[PDB]
């Protein structure tokens, strides 16, 4: 057991270099002090937020089958203060991605919703013919089939939005002139597994509206396709930087956590710590310390002196 | 007592007889009793009004059915012309329910046929509503009278330990107009009657010896009166209690006993006087409730028949009086006879024809 | 639940309801038309008869 | 045979429209007749009161000279 | 013997009533006598003061006379 | 449990009570009568003596 | 040797604290001196402007004399 | 990797660091003291100089 005193600016760099060397184990000089008391909490908290957010995006990356090879850059683990802004930049990217997917899902609903109308043009809606055998009978139960039903069958039906998958669709829906019974049918249609919300017209104008719908559908799909394309390009590009980032962030966290396990002096911006280290490797440690503090602009001697124990 | 009410599409005139007379095809091979159902020919507008009316009638039906059965129970509680084991129902149209239903007629007097159904329904609904409120109020007032009368009977019930003394104590039982003396009544169990007679004379200082006598007796104790000096009453009643005799908290009071006697006599007479008008009131209300009840069912028949078969409104409606254990056969017959019209529109209620039950 | 013959039957039934509704509505329209006939005729004729009477009274006042 | 039923429904709607439009035409006609007759009565009322006025005015001239 | 008991007690009540009524009668009489005696003393006082007044009045008139 | 002699003793005892109360009441009433006699005599005699003295004093004013 | 390093750093920190607190004390003293000197300079300005006034007044008196 | 002579040397260098900071900090403090000195001096000088000028001018105006 030996004790080292050096300036805190030099200390950040030195700890980083020693962590890269990996031959020294630091002891906690303040065992009765919690993380808020150690005052690395803001740095750790930021690291933890960065980590979780990175992992969040990582899940999307992995689902997207991005190679994330993690073969370089990361090993150098630089730890400038500007990394905090880089952390924020990460948060922005994943947040953008989160908005895009949310938008896509809404777009998907609209796509499907318009697609159903496209198909329709009561109503020739989208039904799996789950309860239609009973829908008709329920109608007969409310009134004796006062109006004929419209029948249709969809070849290669569209993927039902609630289902999330593609099922054959078949429609048999009744229209009524009576208001009491129309309201009754409304209630049945709401209760039964049927697609009902068509806004029919018989005028040529409605066929023209249906054409406008097709146009809008195409525009929606175009925008969707571009959104997804951007998403994927961004995800893979981020996957490259994320493999590097993961380890960079982990290293920073480890460094700050190690520095918490220390006793910060009160009167000077200098840090004293006791560490265990191999005797034979002490020279190697001092050379690492020299390089670390040399990177630090203050070039504090950073002398590690053996204690008796 | 359940009757079945059904209606067929009536496409052919044979339906009039197929539901009654066609022994080859009719109910239990013409063994169930059937009769013609008299229906008014009323105006219908569009199908949605009919739909409304159907819903309304179903609700009115349930309401009145409840009301007429409730009032029937009210009369059962009265115990006049209707009991729970005999006389299960009251007369309707001045005839028995079996007679009424069997020869049921439409009451055009209440529901003119020149009116729209909406108005007919509203009129019936109003009638049965008024009847309901009239009899509810009357029954409540009567029940309150019955309550008070029973309360008085109970007050004047029990043994001498607790029974009111209104019918027991006479002026000649108390020592009245004394300056020093008061007469107390104490209940001594019969087993200790002689002990009381022997002991009462020595229970307290300054009591009048040999004054004790017996006012009343029952299966457990004797009620005896003793005259004593006012100030010894505390010692008297204390020591009497010590010897296991119970003193009643009673003093002679002519006005309270007379008031109790007349109040009971009055309430009993009032019970009789209301009973008189009670049975006439309730029986008339029943008659009208039952007539309206079946009228409602007839309208439910009209509405469903038109709603299912369209117009013109010519349907063959018939009543059955089911025979015991033949329900299955009748349903099988009716199904085979009429299933071809609906095949699936009509278990718990859906049959391929208009069908209602009458619960009597 | 229906064969073609029964679908046709159901349609005939609807048509029947359409016809009954129209017949009733027209009857209602004509009845109200007659009520309004008498009401408006009264309003107008009484209104102007009144105006005339008032002017007449004015002529009598001028004679006075 | 679905198109036949649908066509029949359309025919029913057409007939309904005819029934109602003709009822509206009859309402308008009866009301116009009512107005024409009312005005005729108004004119008679005017003619008669005017005649009465002129008669009284002439009598008044006779009274004035007499007085 | 319930009636003999009460007979004796009601006769005793009668005697008590007579005794207290007589005592009240005595009170009433004594109070009247008391008022009569008080009034007699009042008259004695009246006579004495009236006599002194009249005595002084005559003396005063003679005195007034000589002056 | 009591003989004719004892029931008579009890009756005499009650009568003795009644007589004792009667005597105490009559004596108390007579004593109060004596007190009220003197009280009323004082009230009356002082009231009118005062009136007499006041009229006398008025006589002094008359002599003046 | 760390316990000696500790003692040396504590002595250096003691001196540093003393040197800075002393500088703050000096700052307060200099501020007071600044106010005292300012007031003396203000008086010097007052004296000079009063002398200028007197000069102007004498010139004015001679000018009024000549008019 | 350092001898006692070298450890003591580094301790001396670290003390030199402390002394250097002490000097720099004190110099900064004295500089600020001088800045505050000149700032407050100016404030005071101008404030009262202006008041004197105003009295001078008022008297001169009064003479005219």
């Amino acid at each position: 057991l030996a004790q080292l005193f050096l300036q805190s600016e030099a200390a950040y760099c030195c700890v980083s270099e020693l962590e890269e060397l990996g031959k020294v184990q630091f002891r906690d000089l303040n065992p009765d002090v919690n993380v808020f008391q150690r005052k690395f909490v803001n740095e750790v908290r930021r690291c933890e937020e960065m980590d979780r957010k990175l992992r969040f995006v990582e899940k999307e990356i992995r689902k997207a089958n991005i190679p994330i090879m993690d073969t370089g850059e990361n090993p150098e683990v630089p730890f400038p203060r500007d990394m905090i802004d880089l952390e924020a930049n990460f948060e922005k990217i994943e947040n953008e991605l989160k908005e895009i997917n949310t938008n896509q899902e809404a777009l998907k609903r609209n796509f499907l919703e318009l697609t159903e109308l496209k198909f329709i043009l009561f109503v020739a809606g989208v039904i799996n013919r789950e309860r239609i055998p009973t829908f008709e009978r329920m109608l007969w139960r409310v009134c004796r089939g006062n109006v004929f039903l419209r029948q249709a069958e969809i070849e290669n039906p569209l993927e039902d939005p609630v289902t999330g998958d593609y099922v054959h669709k078949s429609v048999f829906i009744i229209f009524f002139q009576g208001d009491q019974l129309k309201n009754r049918v409304k209630k049945i249609c709401e209760g039964f597994r049927a697609s009902l919300y068509p806004c029919p017209e018989t005028p040529q104008e409605r066929k023209e509206m249906a054409s406008g719908v097709n146009t809008r559908i195409d525009d929606l799909q175009m925008v969707l396709n571009q959104t997804e394309d951007h998403r994927q390009r961004v995800l893979q590009a981020a996957a490259k930087n994320i493999r590097v980032w993961f380890i960079k962030v982990r290293k920073m966290k480890a460094i700050y956590h190690t520095l918490n396990l220390c006793n910060i002096d009160v009167t000077q911006k200098c840090l004293i710590a006791e560490v265990w280290c191999p005797v034979t490797d002490l020279d190697s440690i001092q050379f690492a310390l020299r390089r670390g503090t040399e990177h630090s602009g203050s070039t504090v001697p950073s002398i590690l002196n053996r204690m008796q124990t | 007592t359940e009757f079945w009410l059904i209606s067929a599409p009536g496409e052919k005139t044979c339906q009039q007889t197929w539901e009654k007379l066609h022994a080859a095809t009719t109910k239990n091979n013409n063994l169930a009793v059937s009769s013609k159902f008299n229906i008014p020919d009323l105006k219908v507008g569009t199908l949605d009004v009919l739909v409304g009316l159907s819903d309304e009638l179903a609700k009115l039906d349930a309401f009145v059915e409840g009301v007429v059965k409730k009032v029937a129970q009210y009369m059962a509680d009265v115990l006049e012309d209707s009991k729970d084991k005999v006389q299960e129902n009251l007369l309707a149209s001045g005839v028995d329910l079996v007679t009424y239903i069997t020869r049921f007629q439409w009451d055009m007097a209440k529901y003119p046929i020149k009116q729209s159904l909406k108005n007919i329904s509203e009129i019936i609904a109003k009638g049965v509503t008024q009847i309901d409120n009239d009899l509810k109020s009357r029954a409540s007032a009567y029940n309150n009278l019955k309550g008070n009368l029973q309360n008085l009977e109970r007050k004047n019930a029990g043994s001498l330990l607790t029974r009111s003394l209104a019918e027991i104590v006479k002026k000649d039982d108390f020592v009245l107009d004394s300056e020093y003396l008061v007469t107390l009544l104490v209940v001594v169990p019969k087993l200790n009657h002689n002990d009381w007679i022997k002991q009462y004379e020595t229970l307290a200082e300054m009591v009048v010896p040999r004054s004790s006598n017996v006012l009343s007796e029952d299966q457990d104790s004797y009620l005896c009166n003793v005259t004593l000096f006012k100030k010894a009453v505390d010692d008297f009643r204390h020591k009497a209690r010590e010897n296991k005799f119970i003193v009643r908290d009673f003093q002679y009071n002519e006005e309270e006993m007379r008031a109790d006697k007349e109040e009971m006599n009055r309430l009993s007479t009032d019970k009789k006087k209301q009973f008189g008008p009670l049975v006439r009131w309730l029986k008339v209300n029943f008659s009208e409730a039952f007539i309206a009840w079946i009228h409602i069912k007839a309208l439910r028949v009209f509405v469903e028949s038109v709603l299912r078969y369209g117009l013109p409104v010519n349907f063959q409606a018939m009543l059955l009086q089911p025979n015991k254990k033949s329900v299955k056969k009748l349903r099988e017959v009716l199904h085979e006879l009429y299933k071809h019209l609906d095949s699936s529109a009509a278990q718990q209620e859906y049959y391929p024809y208009v069908y209602y039950k009458i619960d009597c | 639940a229906l064969s073609d013959a029964d679908v046709q039957k159901q349609i005939k039934h609807m048509m029947a309801f359409i016809e009954q509704e129209a017949n009733e509505k027209a009857e209602e329209i004509d009845a109200k038309a007659e009520e309004e006939f008498n009401i408006e005729k009264g309003r107008l004729v009484q209104t102007q008869r009144l105006k005339i009477m008032e002017y007449y009274e004015k002529k009598e006042k001028q004679i006075e | 045979s679905q198109s036949q039923g649908i066509q029949q429904l359309l025919q029913a709607e057409k007939r309904a429209a005819e029934k109602v439009a003709d009822a509206r035409k009859r309402k308008a006609r009866r009301l116009k007749q009512a107005k024409e007759e009312a005005q005729m009565e108004v004119e008679q009322y005017r003619r008669e009161r005017e005649q009465e006025f002129q008669s009284k005015q002439q009598a008044a001239m006779g009274s004035q000279g007499n007085l």
